[PDB]
C-alpha cells in the first residue's frame, strides 16, 4: 500500500515539468495545494536576486 | 526617427495584455530581448519583429 500511493503520488506531481505537460481527470484538496506551492516555488528562482546571487558565486546550497 | 511607432504598438499590446486575461495581475509582465513579451512563470510568450509590423501598418 505504501509503495503504490508513494509511486503515484512522486510520478503524478513532481516529475512533469512545465505547466502544459500536466494530465489530469480531477484534483483533490491537497494537489490544489501542492501545486500552488510548486508556482511559488518557481515564481521566486526566475527573479533577479537569485539569478545575480547564482552568477557570482556557484553555491547553491 | 520612426522608432516612435514600435513603442506605442508595444505599450498598447502590453495593456490589452494585461486587460483581457484575469491572472496576470499578480504576476510581473516585462519585456526581454527579437523581443519577447513573457510572464514571471514563463507561460505566456509572445515574439515580435520588423518586417510584419512594418507591411501590417503600411496597409492599415
Amino acid at each position: 500500500l505504501w509503495r503504490m500511493g508513494d509511486t503515484i503520488a512522486d510520478e503524478t506531481l513532481l516529475r512533469p515539468h512545465k505547466l502544459s505537460n500536466m494530465d489530469a481527470k480531477a484534483y483533490g484538496p491537497i494537489a490544489k495545494t501542492v501545486l500552488q506551492f510548486k508556482n511559488f516555488v518557481i515564481k521566486s528562482i526566475n527573479g533577479r536576486t537569485m539569478r545575480t546571487f547564482y552568477n557570482a558565486t556557484k553555491n547553491n546550497r | 526617427e520612426s522608432w516612435q511607432v514600435g513603442r506605442d504598438i508595444i505599450d498598447t499590446a502590453r495593456k490589452q495584455l494585461i486587460k483581457a486575461n484575469p491572472w496576470v495581475v499578480n504576476s510581473q509582465l516585462s519585456v526581454v530581448e527579437s523581443i519577447f513579451l513573457q510572464d514571471a512563470t514563463g507561460t505566456i510568450r509572445i515574439r515580435y519583429d520588423k518586417e510584419l509590423v512594418g507591411k501590417l501598418y503600411r496597409e492599415q
